[PDB]
């Protein structure tokens, strides 16, 4: 028995006021402070390539990096300019990506692919982890609706200005 | 908070960037956000930010295109603001730079614009420049006009318009088909080394303006012809935003006396009067070649101008001078003391590596067919430098125009773009240019981290450690040799019978220590005995510090020993003139060097004893040959390579060779090989190796080391244990 | 991070998850002590091999 | 004190430069007062073949200046010319003529006492422990040259540096260390040179 992972599913509508804030000139002034940190690893790069190490110090260095991340916060960006955003475990199967947009949009029968921040397709019938696919610790995922509906859509004149259920819609929130 | 340094980039795209994944997590923002960056002169830039496992924590990655949108150079602070309220576009108009669209006509959207944003979804503002490749040119766009301001995503619903005169460049602005560090491939290293000497004296020279001890001002870059000596120089000046002065020799030798040296300190002045400022001499040993070869005037006339401007440096604040040779010996000594040009860097020849990336930079613009493939050509150029790769590439594109244009009849003033983007480049155009194709770098030594690893080494499972430990315990614990007042060792001799290993057990520590590797063999030993050149020895052991991190292997030490006899004897004894010259050079080299000096003979009674002496090659191990166990690692490395049938016993074949060396198991495996081949030739006139073309073999494989060639050893290894 | 509790329906964090179904099966015996019994074997012990060759035994 | 070594000797022999010699007695006189070493004066006789070689004398182009300038130095300068050889054999014996090096001392292998005291001087670089018996390894080391002794000191030192990296993966040397040691150290000089070496000064009487 063990506790089933809430996907927490939310809608966002971004507010384009965080966008405006202005700088002043001196803000882009680099200090003294700054320089000792950026010429400190100018040395330390150049001592990097010159130190004669084996393999096994040469780990301990990349060791350091390494081991953070075991969860991911999924984010997916609509055409109608909200933002469907939900909680994954880093092993779990891009299915049950394509599983939450499906329970979430208004028709959940009708065709759609979901591209990488990269412009990967993500296929719904391959299988793989959300850590193989490159979507951990976080990741935002492109919607569109596939070519063929979007044809009989434009054709019928039909706007789509809704991608999710009312049943969610009414609990949007702002972004903070 | 939220204000990054800017770095280089290592994604070639140019609609993103690259920050430390902690910083991504203070940010609240995720892997695929489109963000605004501020920047210099009230000018921002709109981005994707994505994450990997190299970028530092306080930095950010962001190529040339971004870099130059937010009037930015590396170095330099910008703040970074999520802006998750863009929205997609729905009328986007570009127009290309007039720059770079020259004797070329056609749909620019359909040979460019549409393929590069065709589901890309990059961030577009209007006033953005970004750069998009192909038809073997590199055009660059400006956004005059987007439907909403002043930033969107592009979509595949949205339309993208392009009618107009190309636009004229803003003189405020640089080109993006100047050299930069994105340009250059191979010797990063060397890259950054000048990294570190340039950018302190010439952004940070208040540490030296109060302080006492002045700056190095002179930078001396060598190596052979058409390695980027001048490139790199001009992309450093272009990179850091200093005013770069050319000067070569022949330009200044051509001139007459008093023109020669007005040209010269003409140089130097504006030099300070544009501070900050970089004088670059290309053909140093030109316009101030060794004294002791000219009696001209104006030789030695331009060369005390050249002092007196040097140490002039001292007053004309923010400026370095680089400079360009040959080889560091073919230059005025003077002009190397302290001070003046006191710094300098080898180049070298580019390895397997960096000739790959050379390669993938000068066919950025080229549109390649499926079956290229730049990492067999790179394998295949060996010699060459990047003047060579440069000119291999230009080659194949001329084969790929011949061979289209001359179907394609179009005879005008201009190219029309279309014919250009169906141009593809095939391989049998590469391997075509690679015949005409000759090095200019095929007489000078190419050192290189080797490819062989301790995989490809049967046996010896105490030396593969103990080579290790040499390399790692003088730094993991320098209190206990400090404490017991031992001194580290920094090199090892190699003794035994010949196909043991030597060589591989030197390369593959250079390997897994990813150093550079330099053979010294019999041959060169010899030849420097015999034509009375043995002064080279010192460039081997120059050529070891520069090189460094390296292994420096001195193969065959008995190779003129045994030129004078050996087993018999002429009127000479163990010392030459050439191990004479390598002791002393060997006493030169500091532990901290991080050079690792090897050595290898197949005689050691026969070999100068001082080689043993304390303070060189202090390490002793013997090679023997290898035991049963060990074969059967020896067979299956030598094997690794080919299809090998499971009848094959390489056990059985290891109980019966028992005399065998390693060498002479690879000759059984060989003609293993060949059999399987002409085996297989015939019946296309059998797809892997058959115990059949083993036992084959073992009718001619024969081991090389006797009975009495083991005794041999034995006693050596007794004496000395 | 938020998970649901199988057996009572409580939202939990990360931290809170083994306490609670812990609880949950603990409490189940007063209502069928074989089936309690049964979760016990399986959830409380992280050593699934060893609960697999328990069970099959 | 001038440090005039065998390479040095050498490189003057193989490139037909024994002009330099002067400059290296000029450096003598220069220099007063000083002493003037010329190591391994037998290094061109072993360059040369040493036991065969040729068929000439053992007089050549470096020795044969060396000995001229010799001959135009003067006592008054304060300056002590001191030679020193392992193959007398072979040597050049004009270097022995009144006016040069007249004057010969042998030096022997050291004895037990002096084997104890190399121990002891070669042992002051490094941490020893008490259970060490350095009269003991002298005993041993009977045909051992202070080179040898060297060796051992150093291979005990060895030791026990590469038994304490081992114990983090020893705030001494032990017995033990040098006990081991003595299972790899060889003397550098044979039984048969012994004889020779004591034969020839026998000789000189
Ligand atoms: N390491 C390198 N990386 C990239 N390109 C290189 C490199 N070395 C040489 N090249 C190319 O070869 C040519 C070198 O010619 P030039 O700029 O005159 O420099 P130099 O003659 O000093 O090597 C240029 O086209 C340059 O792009
Ligand atoms: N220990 C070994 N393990 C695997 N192959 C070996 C070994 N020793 C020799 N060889 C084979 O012999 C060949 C020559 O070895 P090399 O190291 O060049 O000999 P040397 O050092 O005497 O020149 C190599 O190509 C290798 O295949």
């Amino acid at each position: 028995v063990r506790a089933k992972l809430d996907r927490q599913r939310r809608v966002f509508q971004p507010s384009p006021l965080a966008s405006q804030f202005e700088l002043p000139g001196d803000f882009f002034n680099l200090t003294a402070e700054e320089i000792k940190r950026e010429q400190r690893l100018r040395s330390e790069a150049v001592e990097r390539l010159s130190v004669l190490r084996t393999k096994a110090m040469r780990e301990k260095e990349e060791q350091r990096g390494l081991r953070k991340y075991n969860y991911t916060l999924l984010r997916v960006r609509l055409p109608d300019g909200c933002l469907l955003q939900g909680t994954f475990y880093a092993r779990e199967r891009l299915g049950a990506v394509y599983g939450f947009v499906r329970e979430a949009l208004q028709s959940d029968w009708l065709p759609f692919e979901l591209l990488a921040s990269g412009g990967q397709k993500l296929s719904e019938d391959e299988n793989l982890a959300l850590n193989e696919c490159g979507l951990v610790p976080s990741a935002l995922l492109t919607f569109s609706w596939d070519m063929a509906v979007l044809e009989d859509i434009k054709a019928a004149g039909a706007e789509p200005d809704s991608i999710l259920k009312p049943e969610l819609l009414s609990a949007i929130e702002k972004l903070l | 908070p939220n204000r990054l340094i800017v770095d280089e980039a290592i994604n070639e795209d140019n609609s993103v960037v690259s920050l430390s994944q902690p910083k991504m997590d203070e940010l609240q923002l995720f892997r695929g956000d489109t963000v605004l960056l501020k920047g210099k002169k009230r000018r921002e830039a709109v981005c994707i930010v994505l994450s990997d496992d190299t970028c530092s924590d306080e930095k950010i990655r962001m190529n040339r295109v971004v870099r130059n949108n937010l009037r930015v150079r590396l170095g330099d602070v910008i703040s970074i603001q999520p802006c998750p309220d863009v929205k997609y576009g729905k009328r986007i108009h570009v127009l290309p730079i007039d720059d770079t669209v020259e004797g070329i006509t056609g749909n620019l959207f359909e040979v460019y614009l549409k393929p590069y944003f065709l589901e890309a979804y990059r961030p577009i503002r209007k006033g953005d420049i970004f750069l998009v490749r192909g038809g073997m040119r590199a055009v660059e766009f400006k956004v005059v006009e987007t439907d909403p301001s002043p930033y969107c995503i592009v979509a595949p619903d949205t339309v993208i318009h392009c009618e107009g005169e190309p636009i004229k460049r803003e003189d405020e602005e640089e080109s993006l088909n100047e050299v930069g560090y994105d340009d250059i491939g191979g010797c990063r290293k060397q890259l950054a080394q000048i990294k570190e000497m340039v950018e302190l004296p010439l952004r940070h020279p208040a540490l030296f303006k109060a302080i006492g001890v002045k700056p190095p001002r002179g930078i001396l870059l060598y190596g052979p012809p058409g390695t980027g000596k001048t490139l790199i120089a001009r992309a450093v000046a272009n990179e850091t935003g200093a005013f770069f002065f050319l000067i070569n020799g022949p330009e200044i030798m051509s001139k007459l006396a008093g023109e020669s040296e007005s040209n010269l300190r003409k140089a130097f002045e504006e030099a300070e009067k544009n501070a900050p400022a970089i004088i670059f001499i290309d053909e140093l040993d030109a316009i101030a070649p060794k004294r002791e070869k000219t009696h001209g005037e104006v030789e030695r006339r331009i060369v005390s101008q050249l002092l007196t401007l040097m140490d002039g440096l001292k007053q004309r604040a923010h400026v370095i001078v680089m400079a360009a040779t040959n080889r560091p010996n073919s230059i005025d000594p003077a002009l190397r003391r302290f001070g003046r040009f006191d710094r300098e860097v080898d180049i070298g020849i580019p390895d397997a590596t960096g000739r790959l990336e050379i390669l993938q930079i000068h066919t950025k613009n080229m549109k390649l067919a499926d079956d290229v493939d730049l990492e067999q050509v790179a394998n295949e150029t060996h010699g060459h430098v990047g003047a060579d790769l440069a000119a291999l590439c230009s080659e194949a594109a001329l084969q790929a125009i011949r061979k289209k244009m001359d179907l394609i009849d179009l005879e005008d003033e201009t190219i029309d773009a279309e014919v250009m983007n169906s141009l593809a480049v095939t391989m049998d155009d590469f391997r075509w240019a690679l015949s005409q194709s000759n090095p200019s770098a095929l007489r000078e030594t190419v050192v290189e981290v080797p490819q062989v690893t301790w995989e490809d080494i049967g046996g010896l499972e105490d030396v593969k450690r103990e080579l290790q430990e040499l390399v790692q315990y003088p730094v993991e614990h320098p209190d206990k040799f400090l404490k017991f007042g031992m001194t580290p060792s920094k090199g090892v001799l190699f003794y035994g019978p010949p196909g043991c290993g030597k060589t591989l057990l030197a390369k593959a520590i250079a390997n897994e220590c990813q150093a550079n590797f330099i053979s010294i063999k019999g041959p060169e030993l010899l030849t420097m005995w015999f034509g009375e050149s043995e002064a080279n020895v010192r460039e081997i052991f120059d050529k070891a510090r520069q090189a460094a991190p390296c292994v420096l292997f001195f193969d065959e030490l008995d190779s003129i020993a045994k030129a004078r006899g050996g087993n018999i004897g002429d009127g000479g004894g163990a010392a030459d003139r050439v191990i004479n010259q390598i002791l002393t050079e060997m006493d030169g080299m500091s532990t901290k060097k991080n050079v690792f000096i090897i050595g290898a003979t197949n005689r050691p009674d026969i070999i100068d004893p001082a080689i043993l002496r304390p303070g060189r090659l202090d390490q002793l191990i013997y090679i023997p040959l290898p035991d049963e166990k060990s074969r059967v690692a020896i067979l299956k490395a030598n094997l690794r390579k080919s299809p090998v049938a499971k009848d094959v016993d390489l056990e059985f074949l290891a109980k019966m060779t028992n005399g065998f060396s390693g060498a002479d198991l690879t000759e059984i495996c060989q003609r293993a090989c060949k059999l399987a081949i002409r085996e297989s030739i015939e019946s296309e006139i059998v797809p892997e190796i058959r115990r059949d073309h083993f036992e084959e073999a073992m009718r001619f494989a024969r081991r090389s080391v006797s009975d009495n060639d083991i005794r041999k050893y034995e006693m050596f290894a007794q004496t000395l244990q | 991070v938020y998970f649901t509790c199988p057996l009572t329906g409580a939202t939990l964090r990360k931290d809170q998850r083994d306490a609670c179904i812990k609880e949950a099966i603990l409490l189940h015996f007063s209502t069928d002590p074989v089936a309690a019994s049964i979760m016990k074997i399986y959830t409380f012990n992280k050593d699934q091999d060893r609960v697999k060759l328990g069970v099959d035994t």
